[PDB]
């Protein structure tokens, strides 16, 4: 199969902005490669073909160029309507293929996550389970490591992690770790912790508890 | 053959 | 106009196959490609294989040629791709399109051995003894989606953060956060409101000081 690799992962920035994103193939594919757009919740939509060719009514700050194996998708001034996930795609040789994708993002100052820590509720504590949870909320950007320990080791399975899309209105994610036990062994231990790694410090943040 | 947008735009 | 239609949602049980349909209008179905997409949210693109209704001449990716099909109901303008021992790797969002320019809106395929299951709804209050307060709401072993999670019944809706669900052996979690002034609460009330349509439940579960 043929190798697409996009560059760079995502690119954050202001409107009014130009930007310049990379497709480079494993083999030449001449001049059949295509450029969609993804909003979220969203059907991809079919932006440039054949390298260069806009589709009509695709606004005309996009435009594709390069050949060969390298090629490059150009917004000339962003527009907020145009943040979400951009990939290329192969037609030179089937199976067609696609790059793993370059996410346009809005730029905002960066923001620590205010973190809180939720022990199991009395009332999932009647039953057989028990989940501590942790919210990471409102931070920039959206690159984040949460560790959970328990009596100062990590553990990572029975761990579920959920992301919020970037928010509309002020440009900061936030995300949802949920640690599940069973309640037996919840009551085996005592210390709970959520431990948050991000950009904005050198030092984790920190939330803990102690059953 | 295929032709990528060609449904849409010849 | 040209339409492609496909269902929203499909559930199945692993091992069990299932045909999901792409109904074509609005245009000479015998003169187009009809391609399928897969995609698992969050992640890329795949080409899963073409059949070009003039003669039901096939093209599938390798990788799927043990696990998709592609038939058609030429009579009715429908396009079928059946998938054979499903299992929670084939739970994903799956696209017809022509030639990559008219799309489908997706049918998500979700593979999960559970019946309608209505979701256990959990406070959660702040740490025991621990200016603002962030409290949640956890929604934890319910199938199918959606849920419909409110706060208050819908009049408190700023400083919420109602994250997507994930499933996880067979049942989904989610989880809201809201984050109020420490004067707003526990002084005056906040419940979480949670209702699943597939199992005809409504519940309330008021976030309540621990003790």
């Amino acid at each position: 199969d043929i190798v697409l690799i996009q560059s760079p992962a995502t690119l954050s920035v202001t409107p009014g902005d130009s930007v310049s994103l990379s497709c480079r193939a494993s083999q030449r594919i001449s001049n059949n490669l295509h450029w969609y757009q993804q909003k979220s919740h969203e059907s991809p939509r079919l932006l440039i073909r054949y390298t260069s060719q806009s589709i009509s009514g695709i606004p005309s700050r996009f435009s594709g160029s390069g050949s060969g194996t390298d090629f490059t998708l150009s917004i000339n001034s962003v527009e907020t309507e145009d943040f979400g996930m951009y990939f290329c795609q192969q037609s030179n040789s089937w199976p067609f293929t696609f790059g793993s994708g370059t996410k346009l993002e809005m730029k905002r100052a960066d923001a620590a996550p205010t973190v809180s820590i939720f022990p199991p509720s009395s009332e999932q504590l009647t039953s057989g389970g028990a989940s501590v949870v942790c919210f990471l909320n409102n931070f920039y950007p959206k690159d984040i490591n949460v560790k959970w320990k328990i009596d100062g080791s990590e553990r990572q399975n029975g761990v579920l992690n959920s992301w919020t899309d970037q928010d509309s209105k002020d440009s900061t994610y936030s995300m949802s770790s949920t640690l599940t036990l069973t309640k037996d062994e919840y009551e085996r231990h005592n210390s709970y912790t959520c431990e948050a790694t991000h950009k904005t410090s050198t030092s984790p943040i920190v939330k803990s508890f102690n059953r | 053959p295929i032709t990528i947008g060609s449904h849409a735009h010849g | 106009q040209v339409q492609l239609q496909q269902p929203g949602a499909e559930l199945v049980r692993p091992g069990a196959s299932v045909k999901l349909s792409c109904k074509a209008s609005g245009y000479t179905f015998t003169s187009y490609w009809m391609n399928w997409v897969k995609q698992r949210p969050g992640q890329g693109l795949e080409c899963i294989g073409m059949i070009h209704p003039s003669d039901g001449e096939t093209r599938l990716n390798q990788k799927f040629k043990d696990k998709a099909t592609l038939t058609l109901d030429k009579s009715s303008s429908t396009a079928y791709m059946q998938l054979s021992s499903p299992t929670s790797e084939d739970s994903a969002v799956y696209y017809c399109t022509t030639h990559f320019d008219y799309w489908g809106q997706g049918t998500t395929l979700t593979v999960s051995s559970a019946k309608t299951t209505a979701p256990s709804v959990y406070p959660l209050a702040p740490v025991c003894g621990d200016s603002s307060v962030t409290l949640g709401c956890l929604v934890k072993g319910y199938f199918p989606e959606p849920v419909t999670l409110t706060w208050n019944s819908g009049s408190l809706s700023s400083g919420v953060h109602t994250f997507p669900a994930v499933l996880q052996s067979d049942l989904y979690t989610l989880s809201s956060s809201v984050t109020v002034t420490s004067s707003t609460w526990p002084s005056q009330s906040i419940t979480c409101n949670v209702a699943h349509p597939a199992s005809s439940t409504k519940v309330d579960k008021k976030i309540e000081p621990r003790g």
